RNA sequence: AAAAUUUUAGGAAUAGUUAAUAAUAAUUUAUAAUUUUGAUUAGAUUGUUUUGUUAAUGCUAUUAGAUGGGUGUGGAAAAAUAAAAAAAA
């Protein structure tokens, strides 16, 4: 909505969108390089920190050799290492309940953690891309799906409420003789 | 690394293990004051420069900081700093407005030790129960007029003494003798 | 972006942009595919 | 140690109940509602606000230390005057409602009988006016600009303005239950009661209240006929307390009420309800000393009745023996259909009998169990374009759709079905689509969407 | 150009119109400030409000005090009236004749059967309560509304005397309503507001008068200032206009 | 927000879509309502070379010397006609060739009757502005055997996409009132042998193979040899 | 009605106004005539507007247009600023001219 | 909807209260003018600044702040528009209609609303000047219309006013009327520069509450 | 989007942004565009159950004074064609006006003219419709219009009076949405109808043996197409449904 | 919307102007407002986590970035080269 759009830096409806989780680093030799993992608007200004939501890690890619724990016959422990520092709580909160946005790097990073599955942009160009026809896909619904009420159950514990009463804890937790 | 000498370095980019990443800022430059104007004829009526000027607040020496710790923060829990003042009012010519002087305090940590200054405030009372040296209590409030952001709370001592002045139709209080200083000489007898 | 390829409806006119995002019924069913994994 | 108010108090009831609790209703009690008081003639009636809200004198303000000084806004500071209204009796009735739903008659008997004394004998308190923070005091606005009814050209929008879809649910019609008389009150106790009867039924027989799910739904259980005796001897002891009183209020909610628990409960027909709709109304017309001109049964009594005539035809679809379906034991539909069609003749004579989408789902359900094959006509021309709808339509109807006689017909009729559903805003539900999915070696009807198979493979 | 680019009194938000209506729909146009004019400037008092069952029945008697001869009160009152008639002599009707001019100390509803119980009950319980109360010298300056314009009086300022006062009454207030139950127009744990009623119109008289007394008459004398009275004399008045051409009065006790 | 693509989800700024909603998504500005659009710049466009040795006159030369002969302006006018039917034909070139301008008659789009698209349009009424191939045209949309309650104005009634087919039938005087055509659910009995449902809301089409052997042919699992 | 509300955060006159008490200090000739001139506004203008509705509706004009030409249409914290030469002092010698001083008031 | 009867019934029970002492005013406060925000808010007369918890006695309202709407015409750069402007009184509970009239006249402040005689009318009836707000059971909700003498001339082109973009605007009417006030011909700041909304606004149809395409 | 808060940014005398109020003129077809669906609905009402003011007996009749007090927003059936008086009468020949009575001419009465009539004074107007023939849709014995007849002489008309260039809303036709049902289908199991013996009932789906007639076999649409309709937010047809449901665009 | 912190060796007056009224007043009403507890003009100067020295209350640095209005678009003016922000497959 600028009259003059600025032209080298563009971005999808109006700064400060959406918060998006960047890898970001100054730009020096790449012998000393390391970025760092940040929750951040979509438009930026000059400096990185007006628009900072929370600060989830630093990365450095270098692969290092192991020299804090002992040399260790083992033959994959002695592959070498990459080391990162993700801000988990944040990471969750701001993902999950506020529903943020995901660059591509940061994406791979966090797959290799555990914390998500590899992205879209991650390619074995071995494979292809499926194919899929409707028929086919309905033959093999028909042949496995599970009742409507586990399912729903499932749905219940996996996004609503998890951590539920056994019969056990009511019969604790209800007052007894003097009040009962 | 800021804590390593001039021929201990070896890379610019980055701290090794820990500490704090120091930019130096040149603190010794040398600057100097240029002199553009004549002795005699400087262009200012009341103060004149002529040398380098300290600039900043708060970073000007000796510190002077805000001390929220005072008779006013004693008494009150105040919302936000400045929410409650307590002060005497000073002037009724408008209507619905009392003026009040309060009084603030500032810190000089190079000493150790405490001023009070003081400012003038203007007051929303409605109804007009403040008489000139009264004993008021303050509030922040809705922006009323163009300076008014605060009304008077409370009355802790009214002027018994001005009251009682007034209604006898005299002045709350004798108008001062003498108004502003002067740099001239006022010859002016009988 | 919004990829357009050479085989979309071309546009004759000197007034404005040469290609208008028309698809090729093939084009679709592609985008159709690719969006359908992307679902996954 | 927030001392909770009379409001509260309610809400926690309703929870423990609902619960069937009866070990927390019983230390609530203990602890909070205990001295609560009902209102007599040397009572004043509602309380005058006598909170000095507060402030400091100059002395307070000077020489107190700074938390004597500190207000945060407390709710033990106001709670004598949240309860200045008297809501009492509502405490009262929760109570007696646990101590049903907990299994304990004596302690019941005792809640219900104070009860029952002081809403005849003692004045009927003043009701407090709508909170201003639960409920929001409507502000002014004018409703011109307004998508129109017929804004979208395809069906009947909604707007801000009017209703025109009409009510998908039948209301009862009855203002909040603190602004009724005393006597009103001692009514609605009792029909509160019946209604706690009934929840704790569906607790301990789950199986037999839910419609059509297992063959167990159409007979009755046993510990049903002690559950009907202690309903009739609590109605029998309404009109026993109260007098010709009863000839001036309005006992519609607690009819639909009754006839919901013979219906559930004890189970009976249709025309059982009917039958034992009118004795009860000529009972009520025949107490009060007059010339008659008996009430009719208002919408919701019917909404039961009708809901009667369903359950008495239903079906346990799909057995595993792929035999079709399973019907009530001396099942007519002849018969039912016979019922059913001149109580529709009646409720339709009946100008002040306001439809709902509900209603109309019971007799086409009705229609459906009956195998009239006429359960469309009704559906399209009385439902489709000027209701709202579930997807439950749509479920007995496809029951329908499958017992016509070729296939051709059987599919075309459920791809219509679906039409209607994207044109109608019925967001086709997941118990209808397995529905349709379950023949699809015979009618090739894909219920998905590519997407979802997508992801779900 | 004379002054801040949107005056800051002209910043208004009115919320008792719904959300988004001044946005889109339409705009609202209001003259906000006749609403927002404050109590001290309209001149409206708020009185102890009556119950609604006791705002129905009309006031019998009330207690007063009783201003002496040779008042600076009774006299200034005469020169207002002076002035208010050669302004407008529409007032006339509405005026108080000078005679009748005393201080309502509160009002309250006799029923006529119980009466004589009553009356002898009262003024003994009155007698009581002023036993140790001294003279009250009381300062009267300003003036105010009650019943929405309809009635004009001259205020009794908080500065004197006026502080036994609130206690002496709250004490009556406390018997007479309190312990023989008798209608108060209100509570009786709420102290009532005494004033100097000066002009007033009557449910009759209000037709051809009007539903309000123009502020345009009192604006002036709004603040004037009446004076100092001291006053030794409490009475309980029934309201009948023709017996002795002052209040007929029921019971009477001395301060001194 | 009303109505999302697959719920909200959003792992790529083009998992949303093109437009969030079909709702315009700045209420200062309507006219982005999403519609189903029509290639107006190829669809106007008209063949200029058709036009190659004319020699049109225009409207206000009415000139003795300027005007032709009557066989150079019979083989203009023809030039003229075969100028402006040059893309395709506009409704209101349709229009006027039936009888009582067409009214009652179902005027399908090209692409609305390929596919497991179906659609068309009952003209309900016309009005022919002095220009001709413009004007206004209303009338009811039937998609997929369900009909619209009352009239509306056709859309992109001047870009020339447009067939349809007499029937006398059809047609409605001007005297008279062009009916809705029957939604076939609900006036109608619903019938298999009249009409039979082209797809259906959760359905969608097979796939066909020359698509198929394409794309595996481009994503290099089927070979193709230079 | 000296003291305040602490949890209701109304001033002392808001007291005393409810518990219909009166503290007012003895008013000059100014303030009253003051207060009488300005008591009467409302009475002065029905009888303007009902009387003589021209002379209104030419004033009303003036205003309703004057609304659009002018400095700024729309409330803005640049337009909002109660004290504009103050919290844009920067304007002042160059842009701004209506202005001599930053300050006018205490603050 | 629920809230008037549930309100009016509360108050209506209230009244026929036999026994009530009357409230405490000491403990009734009533509203602030002093409270943090620039804007000066005002609110419902049963609600405040603070916060208070506790349901106060339903009062009967004696000043019900009617809206009245009217039909104005306003000037955007493409041509006329047709919108709707609504003037809020205080009318005391009691008054009469006539008086509504007045009290309506005396508060619009725009030039271009009140220049010939209106009647007040509620869903197209005309209001009897004659009677109390109290027999048409008028309430601050209740939606009330204002007609003027030429409106139901306005579908024609005179009385309708004359667009300087499809008509002539001569040394007749440059000299009268919102045409003179307007200054048609450009100045370097643009004269009184009105609003504007372009002509493919809402389309090739104009604003309505039907979807017509 | 959602409609903002409160407007503090113009001044709210020059009323800035707002969205023209509607006004409907009765010279144009647009009227009939508002008025039609309406009578429609009430029509279909009247066959079902009573209404009070729907049915009068004879023309209403009013003095002057009370002329615009009393009739605005009335809607009254009559029996015969009588055109109220001092109404100057407009034929409504002009064909975009009748196309919108279309679907109450089809599936309902007839509709054998309709007239514009306005007063004198110029103030008041009254839309007149005059159907012929009885119902297409079945008329109840206990409902209004069973006291008509025109319906069930064959010609009865429908008179609605409203003021000119006003809102759709103060011509009031938003009150008649109650829905009542159509009792013709079930009269047949009525304990009244003779016909209920020839009822058969299917209790159990009967033995199928054929499976539906398979589809013909897929064409891949020839044209170029917009794109993605899901994409684009464009609902099924650019028509109805849900822009997540696909189905019946092209593909 | 406000409260605090605000520089010049030798020091005097400042001004579309305060407060009340109100969607008022190029001439409404008033005993108005800022200043020696240092104002306004005028010089210098990019304001309240960043440096250097030092055992240490200190002394000595800290960039840069918000410069009025005039058809007023936009949620917000931040809107006329000078990215290193992936910008609807
Ligand atoms: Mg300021
Ligand atoms: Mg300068
Ligand atoms: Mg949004
Ligand atoms: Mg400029």
């Amino acid at each position: 909505a600028r009259a003059v759009i600025k032209r080298r830096s563009p971005q999808l409806w109006g700064a400060p969108g959406a918060p998006i989780i960047r890898m970001r680093g100054h730009h020096v030799v790449w012998k000393f390089q390391s970025y760092d993992l940040v929750v951040e608007h979509t438009h930026k200004r000059r400096n990185s920190d007006i628009r900072l939501l929370h600060y989830l890690g630093k990365h450095c890619p270098h692969p290092q050799k192991s020299l804090w724990s002992p040399d260790t016959p083992v033959a994959q422990d002695r592959h070498l290492f990459m080391l990162t520092t993700v801000d988990i709580d944040a990471f969750k909160y701001w993902f999950g309940v506020k529903r943020c946005r995901l660059s591509m790097k940061p994406w791979a990073l966090l797959a290799k953690a555990g914390l998500l599955p590899p992205s879209l942009t991650q390619n074995s160009k071995i494979m292809p891309k499926p194919l899929f026809d409707k028929e086919s896909l309905m033959r093999y619904y028909l042949a496995n799906r599970k009742d409507e009420d586990v399912m729903a159950r499932e749905k219940y514990l996996n996004y609503e409420n998890s951590m539920v009463k056994t019969e056990e804890e009511r019969a604790a937790e209800r007052p007894v003789a003097p009040y009962l | 690394p800021w804590w390593n000498f001039q021929t201990e370095h070896r890379q610019r980019c980055v701290l090794m293990y820990g500490g704090a990443r120091t930019k130096n800022t040149h603190n010794a430059n040398h600057r100097v004051f240029i002199k553009k104007y004549k002795r005699n004829a400087f262009p200012n009526r009341t103060r004149h420069h002529w040398a380098v000027s300290m600039t900043g607040v708060l970073s000007q020496r000796p510190r002077r900081m805000p001390w929220p710790y005072d008779l006013t923060s004693l008494i009150f829990n105040q919302p936000r700093q400045g929410s409650d003042k307590i002060g005497y009012v000073v002037g009724t010519s408008m209507l619905k407005t009392a003026v009040v002087a309060t009084n603030h305090m500032v810190y000089y940590p190079k000493f150790n030790q405490r001023v009070s200054r003081t400012k003038r405030f203007f007051a929303h009372d409605e109804d007009l129960a403040c008489v000139e040296g009264d004993l008021v209590h303050i509030k922040q409030c809705r922006k009323i007029s163009k300076y008014k952001h605060y009304y008077v709370f409370s009355i802790l001592e009214p002027n018994v003494e001005g009251r009682e002045r007034l209604k006898l139709g005299l002045k709350a209080v004798p108008p001062p003798l003498f108004g502003y200083p002067v740099s001239r000489r006022i010859v002016k007898l009988n | 972006r919004q990829i357009r390829p050479y085989y979309n409806l071309p546009s004759k006119s000197e007034h404005g942009r040469k290609m208008t995002g028309f698809l090729t019924p093939y084009r679709h069913w592609m985008w159709k595919q690719n969006e359908l994994w992307r679902n996954v | 140690q927030t001392w909770p108010c009379t409001a509260t108090i309610c809400a926690y009831l309703d929870v423990c109940v609902e619960a069937g609790e009866k070990t927390w209703a019983m230390e609530a009690w203990n602890r909070y509602c205990t001295e609560l008081k009902f209102l007599e003639p040397g009572e004043v009636d509602p309380k005058p606000i006598s909170r000095v809200p507060f402030s400091l004198t100059r002395e307070e303000l000077l020489y107190l230390p700074k938390w004597k000084k500190h207000f945060d806004h407390d709710p033990n500071l106001d709670v004598m005057d949240l309860n200045r209204f008297n809501r009492t009796r509502e405490v009262y009735l929760r109570m007696a409602q646990v101590m049903l739903a907990g299994g304990e008659r004596n302690a019941f008997q005792h809640f219900f009988t104070k009860l029952e004394e002081a809403m005849l004998n003692k004045p009927t308190p003043v009701p407090e006016p709508p909170n201003p923070h639960l409920v929001r005091r409507p502000r002014w606005a004018p409703y011109e600009h307004c998508k129109s009814v017929h804004h979208s050209p395809w069906r009947l929008q909604n707007n801000g303005r009017a209703l025109a879809l009409g009510p998908p649910v039948t209301i009862e019609d009855e203002m909040q239950s603190r602004f009724f008389s005393n006597d009103q009150f001692l009514v609605h106790s009792v029909k509160e009661v019946l209604r706690i009867v009934l929840q704790e039924h569906k607790r301990a027989h789950p199986t037999e209240c839910t419609r059509c799910k297992t063959e167990a739904f159409f007979y009755k259980t046993k510990d049903a006929d002690e559950t009907l005796k202690f309903c009739d001897d609590l109605i029998e002891r309404l009109f026993a307390s109260l007098g010709v009183r009863l000839s001036n209020l309005n006992t519609s909610s607690l009819l639909s009420t009754i006839l919901e628990v013979f219906r559930v409960v004890g189970k009976e027909s249709g025309a059982a309800l009917l039958q034992r709709a009118n004795e009860f109304l000529e009972r009520k017309a025949s107490l009060g000393d007059a010339e008659g001109s008996r009430e009719n049964l208002t919408a919701s009594n019917y909404l039961q009745v009708l809901s009667g005539f369903a359950d008495e035809s239903a079906f346990v679809y799909n057995t595993k023996k792929d035999g079709t379906c399973q019907y009530k034991t001396g099942f007519d539909p002849r018969t039912t259909m016979r019922h059913l069609a001149d109580v529709v003749q009646e409720i339709a004579g009946n100008p002040h009998v306001t439809w709902a989408a509900d209603m109309h789902l019971q007799v086409v359900e009705t229609m459906v169990g009956c195998g009239t094959m006429k359960a469309n006509d009704y559906f399209v021309r009385n439902v489709l374009r000027q209701f709202s709808w579930d997807s439950r339509f749509l479920e007995a109807l496809y029951v329908e759709y499958r017992r016509q006689d070729d296939v051709d017909m059987w599919a075309e009729l459920t791809k219509r079905a679906l039409v209607w559903t994207a044109r109608y805003n019925a967001p086709a539900s997941e118990r209808l689509r397995r529905l349709i999915e379950d023949d699809y070696d015979t009618i090739r009807v894909q219920t998905r969407t590519f997407r979802e198979l997508a992801v779900f493979q | 150009e004379r002054g801040l680019y949107f005056p800051i009194n002209h910043r208004i938000v009115d919320h008792r119109i719904a959300p988004g209506v001044t946005v889109e729909e339409t705009d609202v146009q209001s003259r906000y400030r006749r609403e927002l004019r404050t109590n001290f400037a309209t001149g409206e008092t708020r009185q102890t409000i009556a119950p609604p069952w006791s705002a129905r029945e009309r006031p019998t008697h009330f207690f007063s005090l009783r201003l002496p001869s040779r008042n600076s009160v009774t006299l200034r009152v005469k020169e207002m009236h002076n002035h208010l008639l050669f302004s407008h002599q529409q007032c006339a009707p509405m005026l108080v004749s000078p005679t009748k001019l005393h201080i309502t100390l509160g009002v309250m509803t006799i029923p006529e059967n119980s009466r004589e119980e009553l009356v002898k009950n009262i003024q003994q319980s009155m007698s009581e309560t002023f036993a140790c109360v001294q003279p009250l010298q009381l300062r009267f300056r300003g003036l105010g509304t009650f019943d929405f314009g309809r009635v004009l009086f001259i205020r009794v300022v908080p500065e004197a005397d006026f502080g036994r006062l609130e206690r002496a009454v709250c004490d009556i207030r406390r018997r007479v309503g309190g312990v023989l139950g008798v209608d108060l127009k209100g509570n009786p744990h709420d102290s009532y507001v005494p004033h100097v009623t000066v002009a007033k119109i009557r449910p009759n008289q209000r037709q051809q008068l009007g539903d309000t007394i123009p502020q345009s008459l009192w604006a002036d004398y709004q603040h004037h200032d009446f004076g100092d009275v001291t006053l030794s004399t409490v009475d309980l008045c029934r309201m009948k206009g023709s017996p002795d051409g002052y209040y007929h009065t029921e019971g009477a006790v001395h301060l001194s | 927000r009303a109505d999302p693509l697959n719920g909200g989800s959003s792992m790529t700024l083009g998992s949303k879509g093109s437009k969030l909603s079909p709702e315009p998504h700045r209420r200062r500005m309507p006219w982005t309502a999403a519609k189903e659009y029509v290639p107006g710049v190829v669809l106007n466009a008209r063949d200029k070379m058709v036009l190659d040795g004319v020699q049109l006159l225009d409207i206000e030369s009415i000139d003795r010397a300027s005007q032709l002969d009557p066989l150079e302006v019979l083989r203009a006018v023809v030039a003229t006609r075969e100028y402006n039917i040059s893309t395709g034909k506009n409704i209101f070139q349709l229009a006027s060739q039936a009888t009582y301008n067409g009214r009652g008659q179902r005027f399908y789009r090209k692409e609305w009757q390929e596919g497991t698209y179906d659609k068309y349009v009952t003209l309900s009424a016309i009005d022919f502005d002095r220009d001709g191939n413009k004007g206004t045209a209303y009338g009811y949309i039937t998609f997929h055997g369900e009909t619209t309650t009352r009239p509306v104005q056709v859309d992109f009634a001047d870009v020339p996409g447009w067939y349809m087919d007499f029937v006398e039938e059809r047609a409605v005087p001007f005297t008279g009132i062009v009916p809705p055509p029957p939604s076939i659910g609900t006036d109608v009995p619903v019938d298999p042998h009249s009409y039979r449902l082209k797809a259906y809301p959760y359905y969608d089409a097979p796939n066909p193979p020359e698509f198929v052997e394409r794309l595996l042919k481009d994503r290099g699992v089927l070979p193709d040899t230079p | 009605g000296l003291n305040g509300c602490v949890e209701t955060g109304r001033s002392r006159s808001e007291v005393a106004r409810d518990l219909g008490l009166s503290y007012t200090r003895p008013l000059h000739e100014n303030e009253k005539k003051q207060l009488s001139h300005q008591a009467v506004y409302y009475e002065r203008l029905a009888k303007f507007k009902m009387e003589q509705p021209e002379a209104a509706r030419a004033m009303e004009r003036e205003r309703f247009v004057r609304k659009f030409s002018g400095m700024f249409v729309k409330m803005d914290i640049r337009s909002g600023a109660p004290d504009f030469p103050s919290t844009y002092r920067r304007l002042l010698g160059t842009k701004v001219v209506r202005w001599a001083s930053k300050r006018h008031g205490p603050n | 909807g629920h809230y008037q009867q549930e309100a009016f019934e509360a108050r209506k029970r209230f009244e026929e209260s036999t026994t009530y002492p009357g409230p405490i005013r000491a403990a009734t406060p009533g509203d602030t003018r002093f409270y943090s925000g620039s804007l000066e808010s005002i609110l419902h007369d049963t609600d405040r600044h603070y916060w208070r918890a506790v349901t106060d006695d339903p009062r009967v309202q004696h000043l019900i702040p009617l809206r009245i709407r009217f039909k104005i015409f306003t000037w955007v750069t493409s041509g006329w528009e047709q919108r709707m402007q609504v003037v809020q009184i205080m009318a005391p509970k009691d008054s009469t209609i006539a008086q509504v009239k007045d009290l309506v006249i005396v508060e619009n402040q725009s030039p271009y609303l009140c220049v010939s005689s209106f009647h007040l009318a509620i869903d197209g009836k005309e209001l009897d000047p004659q009677k109390t707000l109290g027999e048409y059971g008028i309430t601050e909700q209740s939606q009330i219309d204002a007609i003027e003498q030429n409106d139901h001339l306005l579908h024609r082109d005179d009385e309708r006013p004359r667009d300087w973009t499809v008509d002539e605007i001569t040394a007749e009417d440059v000299k009268r009327s919102p045409y003179k006030e307007m200054e048609m011909q450009p100045l370097q700041n643009l004269a009184p520069r009105y609003e504007a909304r372009p002509k493919g606004y809402f389309g090739r149809t104009y604003y309505s509450g039907m979807k017509q395409s | 989007s959602r409609r903002f808060r409160y407007n503090t940014k113009f001044p709210a005398l020059v009323s800035y942004n707002k969205l023209p109020w509607e006004v409907v003129n009765h010279e144009t077809p647009q009227f009939h565009m508002h008025v039609a669906p309406h009578y429609e609905q009430l029509l279909t009402l009247a066959a079902s159950s009573p209404v009070p003011h729907i049915i009068g007996s004879k023309h209403i009749d009013v003095p002057r004074e009370h002329r615009l007090r009393l009739l605005p927003g009335m809607l009254y059936l009559l029996d015969g064609d009588t055109l109220p008086g001092e109404f100057t009468i407009n034929r409504v020949l002009d064909p975009t006006a009748l196309q919108y009575y279309g679907r109450l001419s089809s599936q309902i009465v007839t509709v054998e003219a309709v007239r514009m009539l306005v007063p004198d004074d110029l103030r008041l107007l009254c839309n007149c419709i005059t159907f012929k023939g009885p119902l297409h849709l079945p008329v109840a014995p206990y409902a209004s219009l069973a006291s008509l007849r025109g319906a069930s002489s064959n010609c009865f008309t429908l008179y609605h009076f409203v003021r000119p260039n006003r809102p759709p809303k103060e011509l009031q036709l938003e009150k008649y949405y109650i829905h009542a049902p159509c009792v013709a289908p079930l009269s047949e199991f009525a304990s009244n109808s003779d016909e209920r013996g020839n009822w058969r009932p299917r209790l159990q789906a009967p033995k199928r043996t054929r499976r539906a007639t398979p589809l013909p076999a897929y064409r891949p649409p020839q044209s170029y197409l917009m794109g993605l309709a899901e994409r684009l937010a464009v609902v099924p047809g650019g028509c109805f449904g849900r822009r997540s449901l696909m189905w019946g665009h092209w593909f």
